[PDB]
């Protein structure tokens, strides 16, 4: 089909000059004569009947004049139920070493945003079980969420932790996409789901699709991994009427993996080193992740906060993007409280007394509030001293930090780092305890007895185990 | 065989941007429609090739598409018809609700009035918040930027607007009626959806058009879409209608203009926006204007958004916006966490026009506020640790606490201006001082009850008259004094 | 006699304190000025330098 | 002459290739065939008979092949006595709506600075007939002002004294060039200059003419409406002979426009991203405003600090020509002090005894230190109390407070609503005023009777009048 030929291989980026009718842009070209398949999909038409492309695998090998066929169509991935259960690549193929992926029908990665009428405006409460998420930053069942932070802080853990909590319980079926993540935890999440059950190598009720692009795969391919899952939660939402979770790891690669080639592809770099196409690409990727008025799509992404500066363009941009907003605080973690949940950043759309309730907007903004009162006491702590302050900045200090220490919350999949067992918390149970701790009645409990607890009965419990130990 | 005066063939066509060969007579700006059937903006008009934008995806576009001339510089549907109706930046029905039946046509490009025309902008302009009603006043025809960081409440002091002019708009008055315009620049599509459903319940739709230009857009039409509002808004003011505009995340039409820019190869700058952003903010921010009985009387008030990173108030967009616009409101989300709901920094926020947008009422009570308010901040250091100061000092930082608890507003919840004189005139006056600190909130609820229910008619003397008589202020006197005698119960 | 002269000292002390707050905050906001105008000087030389690549 | 035809035409920056001979740098080219005059500076010939041009107003609507003729000179600009009290453009037509400006003649807004030998040799002082400017900050004759302070300061009123003061005194009209002023305040500033009386639309007693730059311009209207009311203003000095006030509002806004011009003609921006010709642009602009043989034209600019700092490139461009400050604090508007000038902050490059005279120097460096040392013991009467401070730390206190509200002038500008006469005190009287105060010789009187008045005469008349 109008076979081209390779005239220039610079990085990531090849050039190919059809003879016949050029490829139109985003449809993918196949290199004939490489002993894997490499994928070309066209970025620009530079004239002259040549397209500007960028690989979704390595370019070495590649000689000038190498013929390339044209798909006709953009990369086209196998879809259906079938591929509960498998790892695909970027391209659609089976990693898992376990044959092809046998599914009657294919999908293409790029394709247009839901529109407008389309949108669905119902508000739901999803309870993952976590204090902090719950009664602060709630996550709504459909909305999007976004889980913001630096490097080692807890991303990864938590979102580990919200699929062993939430997906699961979820009937509907669920696609994670290892978008620009380390090798090494895909493998782990892959053999945990494995003996979870999860994903079932023997039958058919695996619950769970996998696509993976690791940092080991070239720049081009770390920018589509993710089209190529959304996709994958796209046909588990409309052409079968069903909830389906998408859960994806550092989102933020998707707009790296551009800022790796935009200067191959001739574009002059925006603010900090971006490329100019940021805002344009990752809502053309992000309207795509929403929930229809024909299915939901509950997604919960990983976004990386480059050197902890959450006014970078990357992570400022997908801000708008997101229904509720989990910001990761790598102070807090440093102080041990895991999660690391910032309580006076993270932010949800549905954390509206009419939606809520009155009862738990009152108690999530009365816990902010003493937050804030504390971190204003502090400076005044730092040069006054402690044993100066009065008795209410020294009450208002000591509720604080027993707030503070029963945001932390021991998780399951944390059991190994932490090697307390897991906890799961009732949305009840987490207001009833964060407003009786707001009212006095625990003062007279130690503040350790709140770290690393679940329940406000667990937290009574421990302090009469440190007295008998005492 | 083909003419290249009135038709093109597209060179090159990549990241939005077509390069194409003809087009010899295409005047600059004007809209094109290429062979797929997406339009297209024609920018540069480059010697040897005329670059245009595309307004859709760029797969539909290839090498050699033939490129033709509608002739025109872009024009959106501009009426009353749009009322109640979402439109995209062209002003194409996306709510489908079925074709606009706009009869008019105007061209988003229009410059804005000048000197003469336009007049000292005098009427109010009712936020239904009682601290920018007070503190940070704002006129028909006033550019006030609402600035602020990121989920600091900036959407929502401009939608409680809109759900406070139904209170005028629906009253037979005409001279009060400000029809509104929501445009929505990146915002994603569930976003606005919600915005639309809020407005609905509220039933603001009736006198309301939310322009929508989505993340989903291609880069032009989030460019053009403040244009194509700014100009429905203009049928208003041209016609003695009073409108008014809300321009939220005016920085995301900034970044699809850089990204044009930038991909268009116009020479870079700070921060890689091109030299004439600040052009692109003030030819849309300036054609706002109050114009005088000759030219019909008409507002078009502009609220702009813009989102500063981190409180960066010197940053290249939120220092082109501030210049230009007549003030600005700044939020801290310190202020949203410490239970200051709206989180207006009344020391930051400055309104330009001032008392002269304010009802004599509001003005009477606003200034004695603003002198309390003002001191408290000044003693604002010492309440931490201020029980061992002057008597003087402690009842500057009682005042200011009381004032502070009835700044607070529920969000949603836009109060008419003759309860918030009351409220305020319940404050400045001082007989909130005895009252507990969070027992002030509960009073402002039970006397705004009171004085609504019971005290209809001096609620009428305030909002018709317009100022606190002598008569009033001792009925006021008495009731706000009955009033809280009773009220602790 | 020595509660007076606490006092007196502590207000003396916190005077000095403050003073010496107001001469490090003279000198870190001369630094941040400077520093400023070098990111921006930075990102300015960053963006010339890979348009003139193109 | 030489029609030219469009070549390009991407932004502001328009190209032309004259067929004929190309026209010279800085010179108009008119469009043909729109209905708005729009105007073209060329500024970088491109060779190929092509010539880079920048547009001074909307560059929609043209297209390639669009004929555009050559004026032959730089964009010249309706120049005379009758441009006093009408606004024009920046390429000098009308935007009042009160008919074509009539003039005689028409300058050339590009000219250049006045050579050696027409400079003069002497620092003289222009007294502008208000106590705190000229006693303590004193304008020079020639030099450039600058006027740092913003709105709910009296500004307006203070420029609207200005030209007032400088009328009647010194016989020179003045020029306001407003560089990228909102079309709301300047519309503000009509009608308010207009009632104040200093710009008469019934007969001719306007005292100012008014060039606006309004923002929604293209930025190189916004860069050379500076130079167009500076030339307006050269009219006056030059052929006049007169002593002309040019009132540039915004300063950063003409240096701002000229790093965006810069931008768009493509060259590498400097440091913070200023224009890479900020001084030289700086330097022409200022250097024109001088004090020639035949007068001099005094220029107070206000300054505009971004992200307040002083070292901030642009700042420091335009104090390297400063040679006053006047700082409008609102802290002295809350005393109630008007003008709202503050004494201490407010400097002056001519205040040195070889300038001004020995007795000017000794009574500005005494009132400069009485309000001092009465600042600095403000803090000890707030701690320990009023009753805690010296006997003659009770006496600085009450002469300073005579001479801060001695400062206080009321002006003509705002008679009508304020209801008080103006005042033009004489320097000479400011000086006796002023060393009488700080001798002690009223000591005696009420601090009130040197509140709102002129010469000391007023104030011991009105201690009189008190009770
Ligand atoms: N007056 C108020 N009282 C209580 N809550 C409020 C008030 N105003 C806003 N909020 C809360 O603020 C939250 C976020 O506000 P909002 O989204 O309007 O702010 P924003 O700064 O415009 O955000 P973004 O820029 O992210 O769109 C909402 O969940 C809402 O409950
Ligand atoms: N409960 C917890 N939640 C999160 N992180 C934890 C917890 N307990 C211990 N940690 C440590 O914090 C680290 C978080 O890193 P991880 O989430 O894997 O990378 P990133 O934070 O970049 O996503 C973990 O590797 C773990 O060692
Ligand atoms: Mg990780
Ligand atoms: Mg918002």
């Amino acid at each position: 089909a109008a076979t081209g030929r390779i005239v220039a291989v610079i990085g990531a980026v090849v050039d190919v000059q059809f003879d016949e009718g050029l490829p139109p842009i985003l449809n993918a070209l196949e290199v004939q004569g490489r002993e894997t398949r490499l994928v070309l999909e066209v970025a620009q038409h530079l004239g002259e009947s040549t397209v500007r492309t960028i690989a979704m695998d390595g370019t070495e090998g590649l000689v000038r004049g190498q013929k390339v066929l044209d798909s006709g169509a953009p990369i086209k991935i196998p879809v259906g139920p079938e591929t509960l259960g498998r790892i695909m690549n970027v391209i659609g193929e089976p990693i898992d070493e376990r044959g092809p992926i046998k599914t009657k029908q294919f999908a293409a990665i790029h394709a247009e945003a839901p529109e407008f009428m389309e949108m669905s405006v119902e508000q739901e409460i999803l309870v993952t079980g976590i204090k902090v998420v719950d009664l602060l930053a709630p996550y709504a069942k459909g909305g999007k969420i976004g889980l913001f932070g630096g490097a080692g802080v807890g991303k990864t853990v938590l979102i580990m932790e919200l699929i062993n909590n939430v997906a699961k319980a979820h009937g509907g079926y669920s696609v994670f996409a290892g978008v620009g993540e380390r090798t090494r935890e895909g493998n782990d999440l892959y053999h945990e789901m494995i003996e979870s059950g999860v994903i079932n190598l023997k039958d058919a009720t695996s619950k769970v699709a996998l696509v993976y692009g690791q940092m080991n795969e070239p720049p081009g391919a770390r920018a589509r991994v993710a089209l190529t899952g959304l996709t994958v939660a796209e046909y588990f939402r409309d052409q079968e009427g069903q909830d389906v979770l998408l859960f994806i790891d550092n989102i933020f690669r998707f707009t790296q993996a551009g800022s790796e080639v935009s200067a191959l592809l001739g574009r002059i770099p925006s603010a900090v080193g971006y490329q100019p196409t940021l805002a344009t690409d990752m809502g053309t990727m992000q309207e795509r992740i929403t929930t229809t008025k024909k299915g939901s799509i509950t997604s919960v992404q990983a976004i990386y906060v480059p050197a902890d500066d959450l006014t970078d363009p990357a992570p400022a941009t997908t801000f708008a993007h997101l229904d509720a907003t989990t910001v990761l605080s790598r102070a807090i973690a440093e102080l041990g409280i895991y999660p690391a949940v910032d309580p006076l950043d993270s932010t949800s759309r549905i954390m509206d007394p009419n939606i809520v309730g009155s009862e738990h907007y009152d108690v999530a903004r009365g816990v902010q509030k003493i937050l804030q009162d504390y971190k204003s006491l502090q400076d005044i702590i730092a040069i006054l001293g402690m044993d100066e302050l009065s008795e209410e900045d020294k009450l208002t200090v000591s509720r604080a930090r027993k707030i503070q220490r029963f945001l932390s919350q021991p998780f399951q999949v944390a059991e190994v780092f932490t090697g307390h067992l897991g906890k799961l918390v009732p949305l009840k149970e987490t207001i009833k305890g964060f407003q009786q701790i707001l009212a006095g009645e625990y003062d007279h409990l130690p503040e350790q007895a709140f770290y690393m607890v679940g329940p406000i009965e667990e937290a009574v419990a421990k302090a009469d185990k440190l007295a008998e130990e005492h | 065989s083909v003419d290249l005066e009135e038709t093109g063939r597209v060179l090159s066509i990549g990241d939005g941007i077509a390069r194409v060969h003809g087009l010899r007579n295409v005047q600059a700006e004007e809209m094109v429609e290429f062979s797929s059937g997406l339009k297209g903006m024609s920018l540069n008009l480059e010697p040897d090739n005329v670059g245009v934008v595309v307004f859709g995806n760029d797969k539909l576009i290839k090498e050699g598409d033939i490129v033709k001339r509608t002739g025109a510089i872009v024009d959106v549907p501009v009426g009353e018809e749009l009322l109640g109706r979402v439109v995209d930046a062209l002003g194409n029905a996306i709510d489908g609700k079925g074709p606009i039946g706009s009869k008019t046509r105007r061209r988003v490009g229009l410059k804005a009035p000048g000197i003469i025309p336009r007049i000292s902008v005098r009427e109010p302009m009712q936020t239904g918040i009682k601290a920018v009603d007070s503190l940070v006043p704002i006129g028909r025809g006033q550019r006030e930027l609402i600035i602020g960081d990121r989920q600091t409440g900036k959407t929502s002091i401009a939608i409680d607007t809109i759900i406070n002019q139904k209170r005028f708009n629906d009253g037979t008055d005409e001279k009060k009626k400000l029809y509104c315009i929501y445009v929505a620049i990146g915002q994603k599509r569930s976003t606005v959806a919600q915005l639309v459903k809020r407005l609905t319940d509220a039933d603001a739709m009736k006198y309301t058009i939310v322009v929508s230009a989505t993340a989903s857009d291609a880069a032009p039409l989030q460019y053009l879409a403040p244009y194509s509002g700014c100009s429905m808004g203009e049928y208003f003011r041209d016609n003695g209608k009073h409108a008014l505009i809300i321009y939220d995340d005016l920085s995301k039409q900034a970044v699809a203009y850089r990204q044009m820019s930038l991909l268009l190869r116009r020479p870079p700058g700070r921060e890689a926006y091109p030299g004439d952003v600040f052009y692109l903010h003030s030819r849309l921010l300036e054609r706002a204007a109050k114009m005088n009985d000759a030219f019909g009387g008409g507002s078009l008030t502009a609220l702009p958004v813009i989102e500063t990173q981190a409180g960066d108030v010197s940053a290249y967009i939120p220092t082109n916006v501030i210049s230009i616009t007549d003030g600005q409101i700044f939020l801290e989300t310190e202020l949203f966490y410490k239970g200051i709901r709206p989180a207006i920094n009344v020391g930051l926020s400055v309104s330009r026009v001032g008392s002269a947008a304010q009802t004599r009422a509001m003005k009477q009570v606003a200034g004695t506020m603003k002198l309390e308010l003002a001191q408290y901040r000044e003693v604002a250091a010492f309440a931490q640790f201020g029980s061992d100061l002057d008597a003087a000092t402690q009842q500057l930082l009682s005042r200011g606490v009381r004032l502070t608890e009835l700044l607070k507003q529920g969000q949603y919840a836009p109060m008419a201006i003759e309860e918030q004189v009351a409220v305020i005139y319940a404050g400045v006056r001082g007989y909130l001082d005895k009252l507990e600190p969070s027992k002030i909130t509960k009073f402002e609820n039970a006397f705004l009850s009171h004085v609504i229910s019971q005290h209809q008619a001096l609620l009428g003397k305030i909002r018709a008259d317009g100022k606190i008589s002598e008569e009033t202020d001792a009925k006021l006197k008495e009731i706000v004094t009955n009033f809280l005698a009773g009220f602790e119960a | 006699e020595s509660t007076t002269s606490e006092q007196s000292a502590r207000m003396t002390a916190m005077d000095n304190a403050s003073k010496n707050a107001s001469e490090m905050i003279d000198k870190l906001t001369l630094t941040f000025n400077r520093t400023r105008q070098a990111v921006i000087t930075k990102e300015l030389i960053e963006i010339i330098s890979g348009a003139a690549a193109l």
